[PDB]
């Protein structure tokens, strides 16, 4: 994973996202959704999804939320106050903690001013607590600004490392982007059905035909502009549509 | 398991020097930090000194500097506080506790700080010896009598060696027997008085003998309390 | 780098209530602290790390609230074995300052003291000094006043008091004040009086004797 | 004043639902102080 003071930032893009494999995986110790409850994720579409990744202690997962304070949310990773995404977290004691102490996971514990939301700060200047200038050397009131979790496998819970992923769905002003995986099911002809091909919605009885579209043509319509044929998007076969008897 | 033991404190004159002992048990000693904290009796706690996992990072307090020093034995799981140039004012009880969360000190943050498994005090007076205790009986009187009960007691005064005990009738009476906290005079010696109430019909009737025992010395005296002549 | 904390010290309530202690922190904002309880005659004990998140063993009646420069310990549902001090330690610098403590006391019905004055024993007047003891027995409000008077002159600066721990049976206090004189100065006056003021007394009680009257 | 329940019903009008079976699968509860 990535440190807590320099988190990563992956920009998921145009794709088919299935938040159900996430939501039901039962391997996550924390799955909170803020802008939007979890079950309705596989039914919406946004412009961009960002995924941020890092590693923190066990009892610091309550500062990854909109409107908190503490050494993590103050100056390591700040979430805006109208967050939209979801926060996922799971314990990772066996991967990240090693006997003798894993001193490779640092965090920032001194900064001049709290972070703006989604702001990032990887500098390593000597902090200056008191009024006396520091001149790049340590000493009283001149502190190195980074500390390291010394993780060890015999730590009580709440001191073992947790890995965190923060998904943030954003909606700029584009034309569209990633959305869930629209469902589908087998077909059935020679019966009055409610069909739906890609968004073409109607009802009637579907038979096989003797038309020949052009490779780019997706459905046919007649005079008076009613749909009387269609192409189905998996067989590449065109089907006649006939209204279901009435009188 | 995790528990600490302490020793090395007692009574010494001002200007002298003394080192303490803070031993560990259970956990790995050379990974944690170790604190020093004190309280003058009847006051609040006060942090004294600290050192890292033998990494020579003291960061002492005010005034303390130039009078105190810290030495831990990672090989033997012990820790010593040696103090020099006493002030006849830093007489207190003292505690050592473990830390795992400091910044320029111990590598990695681990667990909670200040798990507090210590004890141990140190007296800094001029009494030196164990000034024997002088005992008087405070007689039951009508000025102490009120209705059904009257109070009588024993005044045990002028002793340095703090732990002293007075019982009533070899430990018999537990009703109304109340020993008050010893008081420290300007002379430097302690004093106290223990009193018990008993029905006013029973002024002289039964036995009321205070048993005074001074454990640092070997004083043992029984004094009978009777109504005023 | 010098910081200090405050406390609404020396509170008192009854069984099954809610208390609050507010450690306001100094300048140079910090980040969470702690909360210790100290039963007297023993060693202190950790209860809550920085901000909140207590430890193990604790009967879970305790809560903190850490938001920058002003933290509030809050205990709900008082229990008859949880009366002690409570000192909070703040960290994040060179000198780890502390609080001031918070003494706790139960609630009992106003009880006036039995008062009793003891003249000095004849053995002590041989030695050359006179202790004059005045006893105040059983009493809730400890805010009692002991005024010594010698021949009706209020005596200042030759007395010492001490007080007992709140009694585990009847929740009262008891107080002993000792007046110390020389034999010479003792033999210069007649009436020795001890005047006790207390909420359970409508007007103060004086117990007194007359030096040299069997 | 323990209001704010959450359910499956979506509550067609003028009906009220009273019950407690948990939305815990970390944990959830159809009530909020
Ligand atoms: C959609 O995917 C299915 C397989 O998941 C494809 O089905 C195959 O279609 C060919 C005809 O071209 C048959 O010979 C195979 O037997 C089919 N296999 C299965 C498993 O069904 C289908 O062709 C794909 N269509 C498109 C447009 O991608």
């Amino acid at each position: 994973f990535a440190s807590v003071y320099a988190w990563n930032r992956k920009r998921i893009s145009n794709c088919v996202a299935d938040y159900s494999v996430l939501y039901n995986s039962a391997s996550f110790s924390t799955f909170k959704c803020y802008g939007v409850s979890p079950t309705k994720l596989n039914d919406l579409c946004f412009t961009n999804v960002y995924a941020d990744s890092f590693v923190i202690r066990g009892d610091e997962v309550r500062q990854i939320a909109p409107g908190q304070t503490g050494k993590i949310a103050d100056y390591n990773y700040k979430l805006p106050d109208d967050f939209t995404g979801c926060v996922i977290a799971w314990n990772s004691n066996n991967l990240d903690s090693k006997v003798g102490g894993n001193y490779n996971y640092l965090y920032r514990l001194f900064r001049k001013s709290n972070l703006k939301p989604f702001e990032r700060d990887i500098s390593t200047e000597i902090y200056q607590a008191g009024s006396t200038p520091c001149n790049g050397v340590e000493g009283f009131n001149c502190y190195f600004p980074l500390q390291s979790y010394g993780f060890q496998p015999t730590n009580g819970v709440g001191y073992q490392p947790y890995r965190v992923v923060v998904l943030s769905f954003e909606l700029l002003h584009a034309p569209a982007t990633v959305c869930g995986p629209k469902k589908s099911t087998n077909l059935v002809k020679n019966k009055c059905v409610n069909f739906n091909f890609n968004g073409l919605t109607g009802t009637g009885v579907l038979t096989e035909s003797n038309k020949k579209f052009l490779p780019f043509q997706q459905f046919g319509r007649d005079i008076a502009d009613t749909t009387d044929a269609v192409r189905d998007p998996q067989t590449l076969e065109i089907l006649d549509i006939t209204p279901c008897s009435f009188g | 398991q995790v528990q600490l033991v302490e020793s090395g404190g007692g009574v010494v004159q001002p200007g002298r020097s003394l080192r303490l002992s803070c031993a560990a048990s259970g956990f790995t000693f050379s990974s944690y930090a170790m604190h020093w904290v004190r309280q003058a009796p009847g006051k609040g706690l006060e942090w004294v000194a600290v050192i890292s996992y033998d990494g020579s990072n003291k960061y002492y307090a005010d005034s303390v500097k130039g009078r105190f020093t810290i030495s831990r034995d990672n090989s033997k799981n012990t820790l010593y506080l040696q103090m020099n140039s006493l002030r006849a004012e830093d007489t207190a009880v003292y505690y050592c506790a473990r830390d795992g969360q400091a910044i320029t000190m111990v590598q990695g943050v681990i667990g909670p700080p200040f798990d507090y498994w210590g004890q141990g005090t140190l007296v800094t007076v001029s009494s030196a010896s164990t000034k024997g205790p002088s005992v008087f009986p405070l007689a039951p009187s009508s000025k102490s009598t009120s209705g059904g009960t009257a109070a009588l007691g024993c005044l045990v005064k002028d002793y340095f060696p703090e732990p002293v005990t007075v019982s009533w009738n070899s430990g018999a009476l537990t009703s109304g027997v109340h020993t008050f906290p010893a008081v420290l005079q300007s002379s430097g010696l302690y004093s106290l008085s223990s009193v018990v109430t008993v029905p006013s019909s029973s002024l002289g009737t039964q036995t009321y003998i205070c048993n005074v025992n001074h454990k640092p010395s070997n004083t043992k005296v029984d004094k009978k309390v009777e109504p005023k002549s | 780098d010098i910081q200090m904390t405050q406390s609404p010290s020396s509170l008192s309530a009854s069984v099954g209530d809610r208390v609050t202690i507010t450690c306001q922190a100094s300048q140079d904002i910090s980040n969470y602290l702690n909360w210790y309880q100290q039963k007297p005659g023993k060693a202190p004990k950790l209860l809550i790390y920085d901000a909140s998140n207590l430890e193990t063993g604790v009967p879970s009646r305790f809560s903190g609230s850490g938001s920058g420069t002003d933290f509030t310990f809050t205990i709900s549902s008082l229990q008859p074995e949880d009366i002690a001090t409570y000192y909070c330690q703040q960290y994040d610098n060179l000198p780890y300052t502390f609080g001031q403590g918070t003494k706790l006391e139960i609630k009992r019905t106003v009880a006036a003291p039995s008062v009793f004055i003891f003249p000095p024993s004849d053995e002590q007047l041989k030695s050359g000094t006179a202790s004059v003891v005045c006893l105040l027995n059983n009493f809730y409000p400890r805010e009692a006043k002991v005024q010594w008077k010698v021949d009706n002159a209020l005596q200042s600066g030759n007395s010492q008091e001490s007080v007992t721990e709140q009694d585990s049976k009847d929740s009262t206090y008891s107080l002993s004040s000792t007046l110390t004189l020389s034999k010479a100065d003792y033999e210069k006056h007649k009436v020795y009086a001890c005047e006790v003021t207390h909420q359970g007394l409508s007007s103060p009680v004086t117990k007194s004797f007359n030096r040299g009257e069997c």
